[PDB]
């Protein structure tokens, strides 16, 4: 199947950039007490 | 595509240089 | 392998007569070759004219033949081109141009014989290295 | 007085980065060299380095990656001629003939010399002993050897080291072909300098780390056992000396920290001084040792050594380098 | 009478000699005396490259370019036989001289056009009934343009014509049909046309000067790509001696 | 040729897609030449017009 | 279609003997009495329709004509390859020892 | 090019004069210990 | 037949709209030659924005 | 240039996964007191 190659990195970035953002916030919430 | 990647990594290194020089942990003399 | 008298046996004239050099004569010929010729004839090649060289086959096809002691001594006294049509003493060292080539001034007949003997013995020792250039280094 | 205020600001030790008068020269030259290097490394058109109308592409946009990219040295037709932008009829001509290389290397060499002067200047303003600039003179001498002295001796800035990774490797290989630098004693002293510098760096680091005084618990990093500006020594010099003196023998070990740190400064600096001098002396074609056909048997046959194998490799490099640039049998420069 | 030290570094060595403004005479030509060009100089001032339109039929006009190889462009010291034909036309056949210069010109968009600006083996004749060379004499002629690189040139992958590899050695198992245009170097000899228009004559010293326009092809990279048509415009100077 | 190139629905901006990315040349190719106006006729010879 | 003309020339008699129209002048060293004078005359007066037209070089002497007659069997004539004779490669083809 | 040459000459002359006259402006005094 | 709007150029038409036509490499989006853009070519505008 | 396609995403992941990891450990360090 002749798919857009950039789609893969796009999908990865679409997963990774916001998810780790949430992870960052969550982890720094857990170390606050 | 590969040129953009090289220039992006180089620019990130230069930005890191800026933050490591001007926004470092201050050496607090005890 | 040793420097036997069979190694040091070289043609004297074009007729077929041969001479046998002593090891002292061969070493003096090597020293005088390094003194007066090697700056342009190192390894049997010619730096300023690489199409000619000091290989025995090349000297044999020269006019007159230079693959014997007498021909080489005559060349050292009166050098010519490869076909023997013009004398080149004004640009090649010789006894007759020792005033413009000062390193040829004190060369005796024995020195010329020793240099010629070194030229004739070196291919027999070195194989294709003599006159071969950098391929055979 | 405006001049007095400017002099006070230039020499002020309260600036985050010290300027000084050497920095007054250093900042514009290094900024110019850096900006022109970045622009040339990304976007310069191909450069006819060998002067034979055979342009070599070194920028990223013309088909290079980080490894193969370079700022190509100026044309062999230029030689040692000064080639600023205003000497060219247009920017296209200046880019074709490798003008960016001359701009970058001249600004860089001036800025790095002023960097050495600036190191002295700040050491003087802080009440320090002044010889850090002397240690920095070794890489600076190396840069001068590969960018200026070797082009001067060879007669062209085309033979300077290219500003790139693969261009550097090309410089090394052609240099070994033409000068046999591996057999040069000054390069061997340089290898002893850098190998010994790495060895003594690892040695000093491991010996100090080995003798750190217990100030922390097992959970935390040992680096928190040192506080910045503390008066006591953070490690036991006597324990490290006892270890290293039992490792070899007592009199091969420094018990004096000042002598040890002087040795740490002196060994790689002197070694790199010698290898930079090796590059300069080979720029005037005083080459490394030539042992080709040195070993001869009783008859007269050549007995090869490892030097003859090195000579075969050098011959391969010599006959392949700059494959269209030579018209005559001897590569005289 | 300028010495070499008065000329070096200035750029005057690339300039053809000029004739004086008050010199529009006629140089007589005897039909029995043989003549020679003792010095023919050609100083180009403008390089025009024919653009390649996408469509098959368009204007296809010459566009200006930027010289990037500096003052290395003039042909000089050219000698030849200037013979008188039976029709009265004067034919110049060159023999030797600095009759070629490699020249790279940059088109708009950064593309570089290498060419061998040459008049090699030029044969150039006039119209019939020329008994005196005047400011109306024209020399129309043809010359050979050999390959920009000769047969010993090695490409960046070590391939060439008289020397080098005959294949792409860094792709040992790639298909060789697609790379046959780059693997097999070809030597090209094309033809060029030049018109030399006489504008100033010195009947005493035999010197003539004027303008030239020549058409040739550019470098083809030993047959890798198609050449571009180049028109070269400039000034010329020729010294005519009686042989 | 420019005027004929304007009269072509591949240059209509209302012919693309939301996830058809890239230039217009990525779609139908890079235009090289106008092939000329096509006139369709039947066997009688009457001119025919494509809708 | 795309052929290397030098290899094709090696396929002809150029690869076996001295071609009077194409061969570099240094090859005339490999026969007695040709280099440099007769070789210079031969290379100067090329092209040749056949081998025996080398005897009709202007200014030849009787001795040089006899020398050429003794080396007539070592010569061939082929069509002038442009790549072999352009750039002055018949006098200096870039090959030394 | 001529304007660029004059501009670069002016800039270089300015910075070099700054360097020279700055090191003439009592530099050995500007040290923390003596004078 | 291959203008800027066929090539996915998004910011090139705005620079061209307000008067930036030339490039430092010699071409012009108007298709003519000879024109000297000065500093304010497309590259000059991009460089000014980066600075 | 005819480069490897996955060389984009690999490079991105080579930057992204470790860097954000360090960023996570940095930010939760700063929120501790
Ligand atoms: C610290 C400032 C500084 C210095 C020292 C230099 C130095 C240089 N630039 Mg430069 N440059 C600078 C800032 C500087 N640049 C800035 C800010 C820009 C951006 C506008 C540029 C843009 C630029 C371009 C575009 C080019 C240069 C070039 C050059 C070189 C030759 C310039 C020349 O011919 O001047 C000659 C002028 C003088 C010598 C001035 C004479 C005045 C005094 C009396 C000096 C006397 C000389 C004598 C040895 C004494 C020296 C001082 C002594 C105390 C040690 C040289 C390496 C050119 C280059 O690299 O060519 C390859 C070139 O093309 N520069
Ligand atoms: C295991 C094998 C080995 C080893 C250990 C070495 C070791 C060395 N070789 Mg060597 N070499 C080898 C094999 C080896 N070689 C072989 C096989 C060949 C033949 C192909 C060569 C050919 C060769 C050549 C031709 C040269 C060397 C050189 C050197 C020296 C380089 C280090 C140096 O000069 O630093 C000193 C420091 C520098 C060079 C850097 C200068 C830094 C400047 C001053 C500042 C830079 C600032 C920068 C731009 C910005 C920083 C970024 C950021 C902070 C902002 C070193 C002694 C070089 C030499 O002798 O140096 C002169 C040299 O020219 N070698
Ligand atoms: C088997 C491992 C081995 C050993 C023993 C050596 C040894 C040496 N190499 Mg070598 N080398 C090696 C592997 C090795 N190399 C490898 C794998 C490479 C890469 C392929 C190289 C590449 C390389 C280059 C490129 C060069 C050397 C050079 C040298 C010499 C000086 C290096 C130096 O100061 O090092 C740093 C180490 C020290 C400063 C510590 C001191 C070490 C000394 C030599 C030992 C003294 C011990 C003493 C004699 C024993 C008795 C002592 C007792 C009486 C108390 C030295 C003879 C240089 C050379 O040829 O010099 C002539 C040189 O140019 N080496
Ligand atoms: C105003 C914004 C804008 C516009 C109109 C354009 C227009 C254009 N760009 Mg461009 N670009 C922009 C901003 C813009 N750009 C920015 C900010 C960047 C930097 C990242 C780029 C980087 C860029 C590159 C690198 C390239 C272009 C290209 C192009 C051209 C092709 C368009 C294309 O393929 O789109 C594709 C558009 C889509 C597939 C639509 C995306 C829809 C998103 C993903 C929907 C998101 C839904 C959301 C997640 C839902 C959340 C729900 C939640 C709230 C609950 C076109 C002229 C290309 C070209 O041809 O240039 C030569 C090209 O190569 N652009
Ligand atoms: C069957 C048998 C025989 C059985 C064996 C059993 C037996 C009883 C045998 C014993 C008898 C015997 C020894 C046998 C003889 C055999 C023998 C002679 C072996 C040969 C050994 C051999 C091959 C070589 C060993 C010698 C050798 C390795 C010498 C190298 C010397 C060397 C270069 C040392 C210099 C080191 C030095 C000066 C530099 C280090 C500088 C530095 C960075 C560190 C110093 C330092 C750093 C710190 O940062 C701190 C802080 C401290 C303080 C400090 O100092
Ligand atoms: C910061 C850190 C990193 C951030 C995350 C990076 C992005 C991750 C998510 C990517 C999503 C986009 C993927 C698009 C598909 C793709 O690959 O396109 C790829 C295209 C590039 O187009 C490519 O071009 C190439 C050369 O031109 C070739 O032709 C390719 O075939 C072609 O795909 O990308 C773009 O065009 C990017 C710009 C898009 C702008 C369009 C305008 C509309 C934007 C507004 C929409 C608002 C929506 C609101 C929703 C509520
Ligand atoms: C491509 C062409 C276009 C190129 C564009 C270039 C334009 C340059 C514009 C510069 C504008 C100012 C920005 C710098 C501010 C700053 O640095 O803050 C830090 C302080 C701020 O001023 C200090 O701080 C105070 C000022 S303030 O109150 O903080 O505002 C003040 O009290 C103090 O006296 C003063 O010293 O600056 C200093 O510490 C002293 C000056 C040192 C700056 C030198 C620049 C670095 C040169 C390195 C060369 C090699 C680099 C290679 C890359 C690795
Ligand atoms: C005839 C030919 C000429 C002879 C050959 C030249 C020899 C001259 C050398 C003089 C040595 C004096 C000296 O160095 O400073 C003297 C100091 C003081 O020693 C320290 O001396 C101290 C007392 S005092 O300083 O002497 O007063 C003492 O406290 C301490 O224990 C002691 O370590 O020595 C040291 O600090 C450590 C000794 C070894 C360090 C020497 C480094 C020299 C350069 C390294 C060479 C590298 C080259 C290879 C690189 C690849
Ligand atoms: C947990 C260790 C992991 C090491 C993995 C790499 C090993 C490299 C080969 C051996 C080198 C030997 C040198 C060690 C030297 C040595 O002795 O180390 C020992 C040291 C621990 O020693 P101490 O307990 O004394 O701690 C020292 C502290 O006081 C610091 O001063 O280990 C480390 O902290 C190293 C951590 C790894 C450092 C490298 C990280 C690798 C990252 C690479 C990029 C990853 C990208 C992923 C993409 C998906
Ligand atoms: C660390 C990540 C930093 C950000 C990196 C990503 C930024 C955006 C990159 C856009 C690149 C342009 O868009 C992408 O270009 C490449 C060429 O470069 C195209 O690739 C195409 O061209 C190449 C030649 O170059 C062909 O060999 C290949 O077969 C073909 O697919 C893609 O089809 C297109 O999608
Ligand atoms: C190309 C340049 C070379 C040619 C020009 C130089 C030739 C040599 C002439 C000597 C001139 C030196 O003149 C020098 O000037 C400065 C600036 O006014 C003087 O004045 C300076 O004094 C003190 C330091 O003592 C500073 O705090 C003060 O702000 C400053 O004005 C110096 O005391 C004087 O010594
Ligand atoms: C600022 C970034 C500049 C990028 C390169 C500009 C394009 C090349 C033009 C070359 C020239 O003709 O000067
Ligand atoms: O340029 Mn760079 O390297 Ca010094 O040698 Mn000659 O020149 Mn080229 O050859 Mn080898
Ligand atoms: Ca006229
Ligand atoms: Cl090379
Ligand atoms: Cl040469």
């Amino acid at each position: 199947m002749e798919v857009n190659q950039l789609g893969l990195i796009a999908t990865a970035l679409f997963v990774l950039v916001p998810s780790v953002f949430l992870i960052i916030l969550y982890v720094q919430t857990e170390s606050q007490q | 595509m590969e040129t953009i990647t090289y220039v992006f990594i180089f620019a990130c290194i230069i930005a890191l240089f800026f933050f490591a020089i001007f926004f470092r942990e201050p050496p607090r003399i005890t | 392998a040793e420097l036997t008298p069979e190694v040091l046996t070289v043609p004297l004239n074009s007729e077929g007569k041969t001479i046998t050099l002593t090891e002292k004569q061969y070493l003096e010929g090597k020293r005088l070759f390094q003194y007066a010729c090697a700056s342009c004839h190192v390894g049997g090649i010619t730096k300023t004219n690489p199409s000619l060289d000091l290989r025995t086959e090349t000297l044999a096809l020269a006019t007159p033949p230079r693959d014997n002691i007498e021909g080489l001594v005559d060349y050292m006294k009166n050098p010519t081109t490869y076909d023997g049509e013009q004398e080149i003493a004004e640009v090649h060292p010789s006894l007759r141009s020792a005033d413009i080539f000062p390193k040829m001034r004190n060369l005796t007949e024995k020195d010329l014989v020793a240099i010629a003997g070194h030229i004739l013995v070196e291919p027999k020792i070195l194989g294709d290295k003599w006159g071969g250039g950098k391929v055979y280094y | 007085n405006l001049w007095e205020r400017f002099c006070n600001w230039v020499t002020s030790t309260d600036n985050r980065l010290y300027v000084g008068w050497f920095g007054v020269i250093m900042i514009p030259t290094l900024l110019a060299a850096t900006i022109c290097f970045v622009i040339a490394f990304i976007a310069a058109p191909p450069v006819d380095i060998d002067g034979i109308r055979e342009p070599v592409s070194g920028s990223l946009l013309y088909g290079n990656n980080i490894i193969t990219g370079a700022v190509v040295p100026s044309s062999n037709a230029i030689g040692l001629h000064f080639y600023p932008i205003w000497e060219a009829a247009s920017l296209d001509e200046w880019l074709y003939n490798g003008g960016p290389y001359q701009l970058i290397i001249f600004h860089f060499l001036l800025g790095a010399s002023c960097y050495m002067g600036r190191q002295w200047e700040l050491s003087y303003r802080l009440g320090m002993r002044p010889w850090i600039c002397v240690a920095y003179s070794a890489p600076l001498a190396s840069a001068f050897a590969v960018f200026l002295i070797y082009p001067i001796g060879q007669g062209s800035f085309s033979d300077g080291m290219p500003l790139g990774i693969s261009g550097t490797f090309n410089f090394m290989i052609v240099f070994q072909a033409e000068h046999n630098i591996l057999m040069h004693p000054f390069h061997q002293l340089g290898v002893a300098g850098v190998f010994g510098g790495a060895l003594f760096c690892a040695m000093h680091g491991s010996l100090v780390t080995s003798s750190l005084i217990r100030e922390t618990t097992e959970t935390e990093s040992a680096n928190y056992g040192y506080k910045f500006g503390q008066e006591e020594e953070t490690y036991n010099i006597v324990a490290a000396h006892g270890y290293f003196g039992r490792l070899i023998f007592q009199y091969a070990s420094f018990n004096n920290s000042r002598s040890l740190h002087f040795f740490l400064a002196a060994w790689p600096v002197v070694g790199v001084w010698f290898t930079a001098l090796g590059i300069s002396t080979m720029a005037f074609n005083l080459n490394g040792f030539n042992f080709n056909h040195s070993v001869i048997d009783a008859k007269g046959n050549v007995i090869n050594t490892w030097a003859d194998i090195i000579n075969r490799a050098n011959l391969g490099m010599e006959v392949m380098h700059e494959r269209n640039a030579h018209n005559f049998p001897l590569d005289l420069a | 009478t300028l010495t070499y030290d008065d000329i070096v570094g200035t750029g005057l060595a690339n300039k053809c000699p000029t004739l004086d403004d008050t010199a529009r005479g006629a140089y007589p030509i005897d039909s029995s005396q043989t003549y020679r060009i003792a010095r023919l100089c050609l100083q180009p001032t403008t390089f025009l490259v024919k653009e390649e339109p996408k469509n098959k039929r368009q204007e296809a006009e010459f566009v200006p370019t930027k010289l990037v190889t500096r003052e290395t462009t003039s042909l000089d010291q050219i000698q030849g036989e200037l013979k008188v034909n039976s029709d009265g036309s004067l034919t110049f056949v060159e023999e030797d001289g600095i009759d070629f210069q490699p020249v790279t010109v940059q088109m708009a968009g950064g593309e570089r056009i290498p060419l061998l600006f040459t008049v090699k083996n030029l044969v150039a004749s006039t119209q019939p009934n020329v008994t005196s060379i005047t400011t109306s004499t024209d020399f129309k002629g043809e010359f050979n343009v050999p390959s920009y690189r000769t047969a010993n040139f090695l490409d960046p992958k070590g391939r060439g014509l008289a020397s080098g590899y005959d294949s792409a050695i860094a792709l040992p198992q790639a298909k060789e049909e697609e790379l046959a245009r780059a693997n097999v170097k070809r030597f090209s000899l094309t033809k060029g046309q030049i018109s030399l228009n006489v504008a100033k004559v010195d009947g005493r010293t035999g010197e003539i000067a004027g303008t030239f326009e020549s058409e040739q092809l550019s470098d083809d990279d030993m047959g890798a790509h198609e050449p571009h048509e180049v028109k070269i415009q400039g000034v010329f100077y020729a010294s005519i001696e009686p042989a | 040729e420019k005027l004929a190139f304007y009269d072509y629905i591949g240059n209509n901006p209302a012919k693309g897609g939301l996830f058809r990315t890239g230039p217009m040349n990525k779609g139908d190719g890079i235009a090289q030449a106008w092939k000329g106006h096509a006139v369709f006729r039947n066997k009688e010879g009457e001119e025919l017009f494509v809708r | 279609e795309l052929v290397n003309v030098v290899d094709e020339k090696l396929g002809t008699a150029y690869g076996e003997k001295i071609d009077l129209n194409n061969t570099n002048i240094a090859a005339f060293i490999q026969y007695r009495g040709l280099y440099p004078t007769l070789a210079k005359l031969i290379v100067k007066n090329a092209p040749y329709e056949s081998v025996e037209d080398v005897l009709n070089i202007p200014g030849l002497t009787e001795r040089q004509k006899q020398i050429l007659r003794e080396n007539l069997e070592h010569f061939t004539v082929t069509e002038v390859e442009t790549a072999l004779v352009e750039g002055g490669d018949r006098y200096n083809n870039g090959l030394y020892k | 090019m001529e304007t660029l040459k004059i501009t670069v000459y002016i800039v270089v002359t300015f910075f070099v004069l700054l360097f020279v006259f700055g090191f003439l402006s009592g530099d050995p005094a500007r040290n923390p210990k003596r004078k | 037949l291959n203008p800027m709007w066929r090539q996915g150029m998004f910011v090139l038409p705005f620079m061209a709209r307000l008067g930036v036509t030339g490039s430092w490499s010699g071409w012009s989006i108007t298709g003519e030659t000879g024109i000297d853009p000065g500093f304010w070519s497309f590259e000059g505008v991009a460089l000014a924005h980066i600075v």
